């Protein structure tokens, strides 16, 4: 079984940068390789074969090198579209083998997130149980903080979060939190907050509701 | 009785062209007709007899042998042949009295990813005699410096594998031959 | 253009058997120079070749999944088949099927993959089939004057992945996040798909989301206006 | 390289010694084909053992090879002075492909041992000038040729900016070397004192320079 | 007599190509491979490859391949090395050796080619005095010498009063920095009590920039 070592992992760069990602092979496969490239929720495309062979409708930018053990790919100038999951294949032997992948992502400027809080729909309520939504938008880095309040009582174990993947043109990143309560539960209390914290915000950003109240 | 024509024709596995199969045919009633009366060969070259008058000359003895080899070899199989396959896996005479057949085999004997069990010679220091059979794995000397069995530079291991893959051209694809001696 | 379309239940009990089928367009499955593959990615995880398949039957299989994978061709269909014997959940992964070219000279570069279907997820799961309800996330009533609000649906209490959503039966797509589902401790998923829009807009401009679950051949079209009070 | 020797060997005028080459079964221990070189100072290597025991026209009996396993040696009677060099031994390893050993420094101890003369000079007023800091550690009239240097800021150990060369044979037969340490002005004129330690034969000596008070 | 003469020595800049050549003369050029071994300064022998003139086989070492090519002509029984992508960690002194192939030796070798790979260009040294402390030299003897920077090219002289003081000096060689320049020292141990009377210059030339620098030494103040 050939296997296929791919350097680095992650690797975070900015627009305009090149970037080189290495994929290394446990015994010499000549120039038996193919790099793909997998953006979020698609099959992977075929980017290079042979190591160095562009791929028909490729942008030029891409390229691939090397012989032997050690294979290099070169994206000259980092677009935003370009980030993905880069995998490197060895065409030599059997069984057919990947690389682990190297997700790339994009630098960018600090981006403040904007927040909405959505309150549980009528038509939930009608169900016996309340989800309450917290939507923080198009922010970057992706690290964020997102504090529940419910009449001034932080709340937690009772929330899960979800981020989507990096956005295709501005690179942003946006998050979701939802609050479960028990339709019993939210009507004991009033006021519902979410509170929010990221590098863009110089001061918590608080998205608050009263429950009933338009 | 029958001559077992089928045993030959119709075996699951065909042997190495470097280590080809001879069969001796003896005490039977061959029905020849029904060979020829076959669409499915792509080869059927007779020498010094006539394929629809196979039964009406003098049998010194009847010899089938077979093996498989590559699609561009086939033409080799034939008296007065030179090339890999005739002069280092499998030599006709010149004077030779019989029948070659053969077809492609592409859907029995190639693999996904490469069938390597099927070989031939590819380095010999001189040529076989007609129907001389040579299986020795010893190292080939093609340098001026001796190998003792070692293998490296221009030191060769004699045998090559064709590793058929079904997508392979034509020219590399597996055909099964059967040569009838007569 | 060739083109892989793939189907086929995406939830499977385990030791049951997972099977899924991709359907060759644009071009004939009798091709004397490609192998139809099947390759899955657990989710999270890498690239696994599972194996692949000359027309006239020979197959190639993966030595890592045992003596589990059958492959099968039906040239009178333009489909070739997958099929996974007594699963587990280690088995829970997208599954492509794909086109490898093959060499057509001994020591040729060839085995890329080249096109790829779009990848059904399959669930190693004993858990029973649920459709999603569908509610709506109204933009708040203050808002701003001439501003931008936020909007959307949620999609919870269903299983198993995936759903899809669009908004406006695909006229909308600037603006839209839709999240990666959460596995909720009841053990069904829900997720949010949200969009944001001029507030100018909301009361001129209708916003319906698209919900599909095709594991429970549910659609459900959502209306979401601003809240009356 | 996949064959290892040890680094250093030494004898005195008229004793044996052994040179071991240890490999893999791959390479020592699946081919007699292990040949042993003899290289001199700016010399060519010279072919001493070909096939693991056999001597070419022209080579001194004392020299023979031998093999155990994996583990290849070659071993030296009756030690002369011109048997003093490198040696490598080379094996096939299959593939068309050859591989050296490390090599072994072989000294023929012929002289009484010399412990080392150092001096430590400080930056010259004109480097410092030119915004650059050498300290210039000189050793010399050491015998066996091998010393180890290290090098002190006040007390603690100094490992970057270190460049010290190989010893050199004098014209007396003993040996010489010298050691360099760059510093930035700023890191010279902070510290009280710098110190080169040179080590030889487990004994140490040591020298110190000090900013100049003017 | 079997003799093999290369190419003379190459300085070369990153990313450069060399090519060096081995003529063979004495025995049959073809009866026998070239193998080309190199050593890195101060390290072991590396087996870069071997090649036959006899039919032009060539096979490289794994850490060499898309980057070695090796050639011969057997007209003029010549072989040939060319090494492509040049990086600093290629210099190295570079050997032919005539292969008995799979006989298992390599005999005889050839003269060797330096081929220098650095970053750095043509440069004079800078000379700088090597004073001796005030304490070193109330003993009675007293060292002081010179330090020959950051030059480039090896090698360069270093004499002491235009040659006539010889005795008590130490020209010790050079050392090779991170930047691809050289730097070395000469010194002489004199008698403390000439430091009031008799004058000490070190004379620094180095051919390859035709550059003379003289240095006069004097003690600590
Ligand atoms: C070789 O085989 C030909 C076809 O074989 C047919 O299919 C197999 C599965 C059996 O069922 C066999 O009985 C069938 O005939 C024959 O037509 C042909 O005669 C055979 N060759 C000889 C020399 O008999
Ligand atoms: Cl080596």
């Amino acid at each position: 079984d050939i296997q296929l070592t791919q350097s680095p992992s992650f690797l975070s760069a900015s627009v305009g940068d090149r970037v080189t990602i290495t994929c290394r092979a446990s015994q010499g496969i000549s120039s038996y390789l193919a790099w793909y490239q997998q953006k979020p929720g698609k099959a992977p495309k075929l980017l290079i074969y042979a190591a160095s062979t562009l791929q028909s409708g490729v942008p030029s930018r891409f390229s691939g090198s090397g012989s032997g053990t050690e294979f290099t790919l070169t994206i000259s100038s980092l677009q935003p579209e370009d980030f993905a999951t880069y995998y490197c294949q060895q065409l030599n032997s059997y069984p057919l083998t990947f690389g682990g992948g190297t997700k790339v992502e994009i630098k960018r400027t600090v981006a403040a997130p904007s927040v909405f809080i959505f309150p549980p729909s009528d038509e939930q309520l009608k169900s016996g149980t309340a989800s309450v939504v917290c939507l923080l938008n198009n922010f970057y880095p992706r690290e964020a903080k997102v504090q529940w309040k419910v009449d001034n009582a932080l709340q937690s174990g009772n929330s899960q979060e979800s981020v989507t993947e990096q956005d295709s043109k501005d690179s942003t990143y946006s998050l979701s939190s939802t609050l479960t309560l028990s339709k019993a539960d939210y009507e004991k209390h009033k006021v519902y907050a979410c509170e929010v914290t990221h590098q863009g915000l110089s001061s918590p950003v608080t998205k608050s509701f009263n429950r009933g109240e338009c | 009785n029958l001559c077992p024509f089928g045993e030959v024709f119709n075996a699951t596995r065909f042997a190495s062209v470097y280590a080809w199969n001879r069969k001796r045919i003896s005490n039977c009633v061959a029905d020849y007709s029904v060979l020829y009366n076959s669409a499915s060969f792509s080869t059927f070259k007779c020498y010094g007899v006539s394929p629809t008058k196979l039964n009406d000359l003098c049998f010194t003895n009847v010899y089938a042998d077979s093996f498989v080899i590559r699609g561009d070899e086939v033409r080799q199989i034939a008296p007065g042949q030179t090339g890999n396959i005739a002069d280092y896996n499998y030599k006709l005479p010149d004077d030779f009295t019989g029948c070659v057949i053969a077809w492609n085999s592409n859907n029995l004997d190639s693999k996904v990813g490469g069938n390597y069990n099927y070989l031939y010679r590819l380095f010999r220091k001189s040529n076989l005699k007609p129907f001389e059979r040579d299986i020795s794995t010893e190292i080939y000397q093609a340098g001026s410096t001796p190998c003792n069995g070692v293998k490296g530079f221009n030191c060769y291991f004699p045998l090559q594998s064709y590793g058929f893959q079904p997508t392979y051209g034509v020219g590399y694809q597996p055909y099964r031959v059967v040569v009838l001696s007569f | 253009q060739v083109q892989l379309q793939e189907s086929g239940p995406g939830l499977v009990k385990p030791s049951e058997t997972l099977s899924l089928t991709c359907t060759v367009f644009g071009g004939s499955i009798t091709s004397s120079n490609h192998y139809w593959v099947w390759i899955r990615q657990p989710p999270g995880k890498g690239l696994e070749w599972i194996g692949s398949m000359y027309y006239s039957g020979s197959t190639a299989y993966n030595p890592s999944l045992t003596n589990r994978v059958t492959i099968s061709v039906d040239t009178s269909k333009n489909q070739f088949s997958l099929k996974l014997s007594s699963v587990t959940a280690a088995d829970t992964a997208v599954y492509y099927c794909a086109r490898q070219i093959g060499p057509k000279r001994p020591s040729q570069v060839a085995d890329w993959f080249d096109p790829w279907g779009q990848g059904t997820l399959v669930t190693v799961s004993s858990a029973s089939t649920k459709g999603p309800s569908v509610f709506p996330l109204a933009p708040s009533s203050k808002s701003t004057s001439g501003g931008t609000a936020a909007l959307g649906c949620l999609v919870k209490d269903y299983f198993p992945e995936p759903v899809t959503v669009s908004w406006n039966s695909g006229a909308l797509t600037s603006g839209v996040h839709t999240f990666p589902a959460v596995l909720q401790s009841s053990g069904l998923y829900s997720l949010s798909s949200v969009v944001t829009v001029p507030s100018s807009s909301l009361g001129t401009q209708t916003y319906i989301c698209n919900v599909n679950h095709k594991p429970s051949n549910t659609k459900v079209d959502k209306k979401v206006e601003p809240k009356s009070c | 390289s996949v064959v290892t020797q040890p680094a250093s060997v030494s004898g005195s005028p008229g004793q044996s010694i052994t040179i071991s080459c240890t490999g893999t079964s791959s390479d020592v221990g699946s081919y007699n084909l292990v040949s042993w070189y003899q290289q001199h100072p700016g010399k060519a290597p010279k072919l001493m053992i070909y096939a693991g025991s056999k001597r070419p026209s022209g080579v001194s009996n004392r020299f023979s090879g031998s093999k155990s396993g994996n583990t290849a040696s070659l071993t030296i009677s009756g030690l002369q002075a011109e048997d003093e060099a490198d040696y490598y031994c080379c094996s096939y390893a299959g593939s068309s492909t050859w591989v050296f050993g490390g090599g072994t420094k072989l000294t023929v101890l012929g002289q009484p041992k010399a412990n080392p003369t150092v001096t430590l000079f400080p930056p010259s007023s004109e480097e410092l000038q030119a915004n650059k800091a050498t300290l210039v550690c000189l050793i010399s009239d050491f015998y066996p040729g091998a010393v180890t240097v290290a090098w002190k800021a006040d007390s603690s150990p100094v490992k970057a900016g270190v460049e010290t060369t190989t010893p050199s044979k004098q014209s007396n037969n003993k040996y010489a070397a010298s050691s360099y340490l760059s510093l930035t002005p700023e890191q010279w004129k902070s510290h009280r004192s710098y110190s080169c330690q040179v080590t030889h034969e487990g004994s140490t000596v040591e020298k110190t320079v000090a900013p100049t008070e003017c």
